């Protein structure tokens, strides 16, 4: 499963 | 041994008309089993490997869902780091994403770790210890400190040092019939004549699986390099991967050359000879 | 930021005339992604050809593999033609059985 949590640069 | 599970995503910005081009793969070692195209008719995350589509609805939403989510941050980006670099909206421009985790003979967390890239060149990328990033340039260093200073930022690791080792292991579990099993190489050497005095020997590795393997040619049990050829390697397209490795030696000498091959499903190493 | 396609053109298993095969055209090491990739047979494209899903490698290059179902004859001539941005002319590359 991907990760669901990445920030905006 | 070891095992890993990535996740690839590139996203094309697409100035003139539209949205950018979006394609995430997910790779259990060297099988792909997920995949993600913009450009699809289904938009959703799709199966490419049988073992994952025992999972039932409840995953392909939650794993669509999350994907869809992924490339809309990756849009702002597009658009952010444009501003960024100072650059025109006239050009197409990419990002890169890899992210994964490993784990150990030991079945557990052995390695995390994330990559980020603009234009094809690094931009930031996580630190071994999963604590702190590493910026390229000033741009990377604004979104490097925006990171860190985050409530959320914790949150990656927790992905890499245990959900991502979770689902790896569940996976493998799944796919044991394929992903633990190693095929060894298929091996055979070739004779060519290239004048009246040369001969080429070339030495096949065919059908195996990982993709990890060295050929290495040796004259009178040293390693020769000069007179060698090694092609990238490739895949053959069933899932399996090919390479070969050839030396030019003078006609009659053949029997000095030994062709060498390491691979995870050879107990030991392999040794051909004309 | 723009490197050149390397190619390479071959089969999937040891070509024998009459016998089914896959052809395969494995383009790697480019940047950036748009690239367009054909497969010839006597110079006419081969309109049933699929390819991989896109990835990329450790220095960030892409890699794409286009195939075909094919049965080798001796007289057919087989080829993969690929355009990319570094090209001024599109490269074409001929299957050599043997490598």
């Amino acid at each position: 499963a991907i990760f669901q949590s990445s920030m905006t640069k | 041994g070891s095992h890993s599970m990535r996740y690839f995503f590139t996203s094309v910005s697409r100035p003139g008309r539209g949205e950018p081009r979006f394609i995430a793969v997910g790779y259990v070692d060297d099988t792909q089993f997920v995949r993600f195209d913009s450009d699809a008719a289904s938009q959703r995350m799709e199966p490419r490997a049988p073992w994952i589509e025992q999972e039932g609805p409840e995953y392909w939403d939650q794993e669509t869902r999350n994907v869809k989510a992924q490339s809309q941050t990756d849009r702002v980006d597009l658009g952010t780091l444009r501003g960024y670099y100072n650059q025109s909206e006239a050009g197409s421009h990419t990002i890169q994403i890899m992210y994964g985790c490993d784990v150990g003979s030991d079945w557990r967390f052995l390695r995390g770790y994330r990559q980020d890239a603009y234009d094809g060149k690094d931009y930031i990328a996580l630190k071994e210890d999963l604590r702190s990033w590493t910026a390229a340039d000033m741009a990377a260093q604004t979104t490097k400190h925006k990171w860190e200073a985050a409530h959320e930022a914790e949150q990656l690791r927790a992905y890499l040092e245990g959900t991502c080792v979770e689902w790896l292991r569940r996976y493998l579990e799944n796919g044991k019939e394929t992903l633990q099993r190693t095929d060894a190489p298929k091996t055979h050497m070739t004779h060519h004549a290239v004048s009246d005095h040369e001969a080429t020997l070339r030495c096949w590795a065919l059908s195996f699986y990982p993709a990890e393997i060295t050929l290495t040619w040796q004259r009178d049990g040293e390693d020769q390099t000069q007179d060698t050829e090694l092609v990238e390697t490739r895949p053959a397209g069933d899932g399996t991967f090919q390479k070969w490795v050839a030396v030019v030696v003078p006609s009659g000498q053949e029997q000095r050359y030994t062709c060498h091959v390491q691979h995870e499903g050879l107990p030991k190493p392999l040794t051909l000879r004309w | 930021i723009q490197r050149t396609p390397k190619i390479q053109v071959y089969s999937r298993h040891p070509a024998e005339n009459g016998k089914s095969n896959f052809l395969n055209c494995y383009v790697s090491g480019f940047h950036p992604s748009d690239i367009e990739v054909d497969l010839l047979k006597n110079g006419e494209r081969i309109e049933k050809v699929e390819h991989s899903d896109l990835s990329f490698s450790k220095d960030w290059s892409f890699y794409l593999l286009y195939y075909t179902e094919f049965t080798p004859t001796e007289k057919d001539e087989y080829a993969c033609r690929v355009n990319h941005v570094t090209l001024s002319q599109p490269k074409i590359v001929k299957w050599d059985r043997d490598m």
